[PDB]
């Protein structure tokens, strides 16, 4: 029980470096703070709670009746539905050395760039896959129209072919057949083009997943390298 | 699906000048016709049937009139081109082919659906195929709001329809700030009424002197009196001519489409009040009511064709803990360079309701779990806004990492609780997300079915479970002295101030008294445990019987901290009553983004906004564009698309005007796409040569002439002054566009409408900034503090696409310094800015011009500092010829910004402005003109500090939008440092003076550097 020892006592650091010091933790991981004074950080119910301690009359306490007269002997009572505190957050955890962690920040940048390059070709592939999916549906609707055109040909041309036959004008039916062949030949060109696009779709969807695989492999490293570029305070300008 | 690009063909941006189109004739013959790129369908169909006569079975061809063209769009839909004016290039074809068919079915319904589909950006046919019953229910049910609004539109048959199209642009209150009343002459203002004598437009003046609080009908009466005075009439006849002709006329702002329809005082109208403060003479045009109503179409509202003993228990009954089975996942893309697990958690909005349970770690290549998860929570203790957040994760305990996530509403929109087996397609984790769960992310299943699909089973009970109605909630809910000092102190605390467990329990205990302080409700709601039906039910009864509060305070209850529908419904009910249409237009940017949080498609908020949009076209206009600009985003696509469909089906004839805007933007997007891509490595000359040549084409001239500006649809865009249009220097290839103002009396207002179309940069940041700047100006003005800001128009229309209003007669400080004034060539020095201002304002104009600069500078100086947009340079600060300062291009600054520097910020342009504020003066460090400037800033800085809660809530609501500078509340916390909310009111001013003094002295010493903005010091 000392003014400052460095066991669970930081300064009055912000609420940004508090929630992040007990995010995804058990019913504990606490630290001391100040308020607009004393403040204690708690965790119960899956939530992040915050308690104030009035230090008036040179004494301390949570509830209405003042029941203490020191800082570090207020924790011991509730330590062992006012639920208990479990594990504290230390001030000693990972010789004039800010230069070795220059290699972890070099790695962080070298992992950010390579991930950004992969995320670039992930979005670019993702967009192009969605483009090709719609293009197939357009080809499908195109073929349906061209096949509905063939029905219109066979429907109307029957009475005229069943008349040029009864007349011997052969190189007049040829004109009708030469066009119907052109229509059917175009349908095969559309279907053959749509089949090639289906090849490009599944060959890219495979490459799309290979990008996702390498991203999911690299992502864990970037998140843990965030902790290893930590900075010490009150020291100005570092590379 | 929505087409990806704005090109004419699939893959090709621009059709070659001559295209070979394979036309499918109605006799069954295919002929290939070489069509011109800009040819209309009328000409194409005509020349087709002439060429068709060469081919067999041409005797079967009927008249060209009896046929219509059909083809496949880039959206992959079958569009029947009923409007045959449309050009080949403007058809949005997938591949160049046309089919000649005979029309079947209802022609009117076919047209309306394509009109609505074009306005949205996706065909309506896709919504019809969505089987999700919530979607189809919303579509069917939301038409109630549409019909309600249309009935109010057609309530006062002719007049109410004019009020809809031309709503009175007025301030919220008629009260005039102290300094504005002093500008007018002893309670009255000089006003000029104009009249068009003949169709060969010439004009007659009627200069009047009228009380500022006169209504438009009284203004017309005074104009009639002046004319009838000069004629032979008795006192009774002069009296009768006014009475019988007061209500036969109508007033309108000369040079734009803003009408004085409602009986508000003339000073409350923004145009007149602006004229009063600026000292300009208002010019109004006299019009006949019979002339305005003649232009109103009288559009109808017709319903579409998509408006066509089970055991049940209550949730207040079932006794068990929450139990969820994690059956199996289809596939997970992993390298076999790492076992995987499924992390879950029950959340109430952002806050978790209980502990987060995990599944067993299973092999990387075999994704199956099949384990009942047991959550640490009671089922009846669930609130209405309870929802499950889960995700698939991996491990190197050594290194955890998520891959695919997905959230579900534990309750349906029917109030039913999930029961049984469910397949959920997962979403990919965003670029900048390291959290194992994504709780605040979008709720629901991923429409894209080709992603990892995690299946799960819910606990099946005997009957069907439903959340209890409010009457059952009141039953469970059924079961002093002076601590008022703290309640009124924490009620006035900013929403980002911490609420301790002492204060949370202290608020919950003294909650029954808190009703007397209704502004403490946001604090009280945070002081509640939402995993206890006991407390939730007691808050429910309090909320319903809670006094109405200011709409600014109610807007806070719609952000990401208040997901409970009873809390939101209260806020909507407060807005329905108290919020003015003026403030609605003001805060529409936040209110639209707030819609994203709401759990379900149908709710009170959408029904409120949609009705107001269908009741006021100025609200509806921006309501449309704010929704459409987010249609690129898949996460919002469905809801916003369904909501845009609701508006487009009911808005009326303005749907055609919106389509003309869309088509105009589509042209600009594609034109810029060519300059940014394809013609990337070409010089300015060649691209300008392409621009002039391409804009001159008839398809472009017709599309981008004669439509309403999306920045302000009151401004009409006539013919293009192509001699002014140009591509700007920026690498993002922006388009400068000039338009003639087709107003009959453009002479007396906007002679040229200039807009910057930029394709590439995200303009969402500028919109919010320019909005807050506008709000800051409003607060100062209402407190009798004249600080003239310039929140120029800006509107985002899509993914990094939008428009920027051009300020006339304005130049950057850099541009000011380029002139020189024949003092060498380009050589300048600080004094030049002042010399330029004096050289362009001579005489007594000078004194008022210097005043305008100081007032405008003080406003921006304060504003920029509070927001952190202060470190600006010559390129980003502009001065008008009259001498109004205003900062520009706020997004550029935000793109160019770890957390350890900024302790010293040198403003080099302090010296340049001090010379402007105080003429010459070698030692201008302390003058009487400067002492005035400082006091103006002090009054302003404290004025924004008083209204700090508003700005915090404004930013907090803008967290739904995916901005990189607005993700957590830690980003918004910065305002608390600048405003110094924790520090004393007097100490905050002492803090401000110190911050400014340091920036001033820092500017003197530093060496700026002109081009690269690198300080040598
Ligand atoms: C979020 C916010 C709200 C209110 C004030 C500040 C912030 C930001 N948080 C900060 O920590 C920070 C720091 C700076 N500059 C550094 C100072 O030394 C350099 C500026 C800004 N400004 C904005 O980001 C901002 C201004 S209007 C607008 C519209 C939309 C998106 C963002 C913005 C903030
Ligand atoms: C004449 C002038 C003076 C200043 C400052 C340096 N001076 C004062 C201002 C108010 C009251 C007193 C003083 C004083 O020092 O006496 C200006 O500051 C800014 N910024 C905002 C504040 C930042 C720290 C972010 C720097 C950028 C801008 C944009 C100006 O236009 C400006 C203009
Ligand atoms: C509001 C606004 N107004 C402008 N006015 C002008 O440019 N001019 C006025 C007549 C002479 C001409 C000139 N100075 O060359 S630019 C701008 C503005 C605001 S954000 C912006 C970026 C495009 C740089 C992002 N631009």
């Amino acid at each position: 029980m000392s003014l400052q020892d460095a066991e669970w006592y930081w300064g009055d650091i912000s609420r940004e470096e508090v929630n992040e010091k007990l995010r995804d933790t058990a019913d504990g991981t606490f630290l001391v703070r100040d308020a607009s004074d004393y403040t204690l950080t708690l965790r119960k119910g899956g939530n992040n709670k915050l308690i104030k301690i009035f230090h008036r009359d040179g004494k301390y306490g949570f509830s209405d009746p003042l029941t203490f007269s020191s800082v570090v002997e207020l924790i011991n009572h509730y330590r062992n539905l006012d639920v208990k505190l479990l594990y504290p957050v230390s001030k000693y955890q990972q010789e004039a050395v800010g230069k070795k962690l220059h290699e972890y920040n070099t790695q962080f940048q070298e992992k950010s760039r390579e991930y950004d390059r992969l995320y670039e070709e992930y979005t670019r592939t993702s967009q192009e896959i969605q483009m090709k999916r719609t293009a197939i549906e357009a080809f499908n609707e195109t073929i349906k129209i061209f096949e509905e055109q063939c029905q219109t040909q066979e429907r109307y041309s029957k009475e005229y072919i069943e008349k040029f036959k009864r007349e011997g004008n052969e190189k007049e039916i040829q004109r009708i057949m030469h066009n119907y062949d052109k229509l059917k030949s175009r349908i095969s060109e559309i279907i053959d083009s749509r089949r090639r696009l289906e090849e490009d779709l599944k060959k890219q969807a495979a490459e799309y997943r290979e990008i996702d695989k390498r991203m999911n492999s690299i992502k864990p490293d970037l998140i843990q390298l965030r902790k290893t570029r930590d900075q010490y305070l009150m020291w100005l300008t570092q590379k | 699906p929505p087409r990806p690009s704005s090109g004419e063909l699939w893959g090709i941006h621009l059709m070659p000048p001559r295209i070979l189109v394979e036309c499918l004739l109605p006799n069954g013959m295919i002929v290939t016709l070489e069509c011109l790129r800009e040819a209309t369908l009328i000409t194409i169909k005509h020349e087709l049937f002439k060429e068709a006569r060469k081919y067999p079975l041409h005797q079967l061809l009927q008249d060209e009139s009896s046929y219509i063209f059909v083809s496949v769009t880039q959206e992959a839909e079958r569009e029947e081109f009923f409007d045959e004016t449309r050009r080949l290039c403007d058809l949005r074809l997938f591949q160049p082919f046309l089919k000649v068919i005979e029309p079947v079915g209802n022609r009117e319904e076919k047209i309306l659906n394509r009109e609505i589909g074009f306005a949205i950006g996706m065909p309506v046919c896709e919504f019809d195929m969505v089987k999700d019953p919530e979607v189809q229910d919303f579509r069917r049910n939301i038409l109630n709001v549409c019909k309600e609004a249309v009935d109010l539109r057609d309530l006062n048959s002719p007049h109410s329809r004019a009020m809809y199209v031309y709503p009175p642009n007025v301030e919220s209150s008629p009260e005039l700030p102290k300094h504005i009343y002093n500008k007018l002459d002893k309670g009255q203002i000089i006003v000029v009424i104009w009249v068009i004598v003949s169709p060969n437009n010439d004009k007659q003046k009627y200069t009047l002197k009228i009380n500022h609080d006169c209504v438009p009908e009284q203004v017309i009466a005074e104009a009639i009196r002046k004319k009838t005075r000069s004629m032979l009439l008795s006192s009774e006849q002069l009296k009768l001519c006014v009475l019988e002709y007061q209500g036969k006329y109508i007033l309108k702002v000369c040079g734009c489409d803003e009408y004085f329809l409602e009986k508000y005082p003339l000073s409350q109208y923004k145009y007149i009040r602006s004229c009063i403060m600026l000292g300009r003479m208002p010019n109004l045009m006299l019009m006949a009511k019979e002339s305005l109503y003649s232009q109103l179409p009288m559009d109808c509202f017709t319903m579409p064709s998509y408006s066509r003993e089970t055991s049940t228990k209550s949730l207040w009954v079932i006794n068990s803990a929450l139990r969820i089975k994690i059956l199996c996942a289809t596939y997970v893309n992993v390298n076999i360079r790492d076992k995987i697990y499924v992390r879950t958690g029950i959340y109430h909005g952002g806050e978790p309701l209980c502990d987060n349970v995990n599944t067993q770690r299973v092999p990387c290549s075999n994704p199956r779990w099949n384990e009942w998860l047991n959550y640490d929570i009671y089922i009846p203790d669930l609130p209405r806004a309870a929802r499950l957040c889960l995700s698939i994760c991996s491990v190197k305990k050594e290194e955890h990492c998520p891959l695919a996530w997905g959230n579900i509403n534990l309750f349906d929109y029917t109030d039913t609780l999930v029961s049984g087996k469910m397949a959920l397609n997962l979403w990919p984790v965003p670029h900048g997300l390291e959290d194992l769960l994504n709780p605040i992310g979008v709720t629901g299943s991923n429409p894209n079915k080709e992603t990892p699909c995690l299946e799960l089973e819910f606990d099946w009970f005997s009957s069907v479970v439903k959340f209890p109605d409010m009457s059952v909630i009141e039953e469970h809910a059924n079961w002093r002295e002076n601590d008022k000092e703290q309640l009124k102190a924490i009620s006035t605390r900013d929403p980002l101030s911490e609420i301790t467990e002492q204060e949370k329990d202290f608020l919950w205990s003294h909650r029954h008294y808190c009703v007397t302080i209704p502004e403490i409700l946001p604090k009280l709601l945070l002081s509640v445990k939402w995993n206890s039906r006991d407390e939730v039910a007691q808050m429910y009864c309090l909320v319903k019987d809670w006094p109405p509060i200011k709409p600014e305070q109610a807007m806070e209850l719609l952000d990401c901290n208040y997901p409970d529908p009873m809390v939101r419904g209260f806020a909507v009910r407060c807005l329905e009553k108290y919020l003015t249409d003026d403030k609605l237009s003001q805060y529409l940017i936040q209110l639209v983004q707030v819609l994203k949080y709401e759990q379900y498609l149908d709710n009170l908020l959408v029904r409120f906004l949609l009705k107001k949009a269908l009741t006021n076209q100025r609200i509806g206009h921006f309501f449309f564009w704010h929704l459409k600009s987010e249609m690129h985003n898949k996460t919002v696509s469905q809801r916003f698309g369904l909501l845009l469909e609701s508006y487009c089906r009911a808005c009326g004839m303005y749907l055609k005007h919106l389509n003309r805007q869309v088509e105009a933007m589509e042209k600009l997007i594609n034109l810029t796409d060519i300059l940014k891509q394809e013609k990337k490595d070409e010089t300015q000359k060649v691209q300008m040569k392409f621009l002039v040549e391409q804009m001159r084409r008839p398809d472009f001239m017709d599309a981008l002439q004669g439509f309403l500006s999306p920045l302000n649809p009151a401004h009409q865009l006539g013919n293009l002054r192509l001699e002014e249009c140009r591509i700007m220097s920026s690498a993002k290839r922006p388009l400068w566009l000039n338009w003639e103002n087709p107003d009959i009396m453009s002479e007396l207002l906007f002679q040229n409408n200039e807009i910057i179309f930029k394709n590439g940069d995200d303009l969402r940041q500028d919109m919010l900034t320019l909005q807050i700047i506008r709000i800051m100006e409003n607060i100062w003005q209402n407190q009798g503090l004249d600080l003239r800001m310039l929140p120029y128009g800006c509107l985002s229309i899509g993914d990094c696409v939008g428009l920027i209003e051009v300020v006339r007669n304005s130049h950057t400080i850099m541009q000011i310094q380029c002139k020189g004034g024949l003092k060498g060539a380009l050589q300048f020095n600080s004094h030049t800015l002042h010399q330029w201002l004096k050289d362009k304002n001579k005489g007594e104009i000078y004194d008022a011009a210097i005043d305008l600069f100081t007032r405008s500078c003080a406003g921006y100086c304060v504003a920029t500092f509070i927001l952190g947009i202060g470190d600006r340079h010559n390129s980003n600060i502009m001065v008008k010829d009259d001498g109004q300062l205003f900062h520009i291009d706020f997004g550029h600054f935000l793109d160019h910004k770890f957390g350890y520097k900024r302790e010293r910020v040198p403003f080099v342009l302090t010296q340049d402005f001090l010379i402007v504020i105080s003429k010459g003066a070698q030692e201008c460090t302390k003058t009487r003109e400067f002492e005035r400037f400082q006091e103006m800033c002090y009054k302003a800085y404290l004025a924004i500090r008083q209204h700090a809660n508003l700005f915090i809530n404004l930013f907090s609501m803008m967290l739904g939008s995916g901005m990189p500078e607005l993700q957590s509340f830690d980003d918004i916390a910065y305002i608390r440092k600048t405003l110094a909310l924790d520090k004393t009111e007097q100490e905050a001013l002492e803090y401000f003076m110190k911050q400014m003094n340091d920036a001033r002295h820092g500017g003197w010493t530093t060496k700026m550097d002109w081009i690269f903005h690198t300080i040598k010091q």
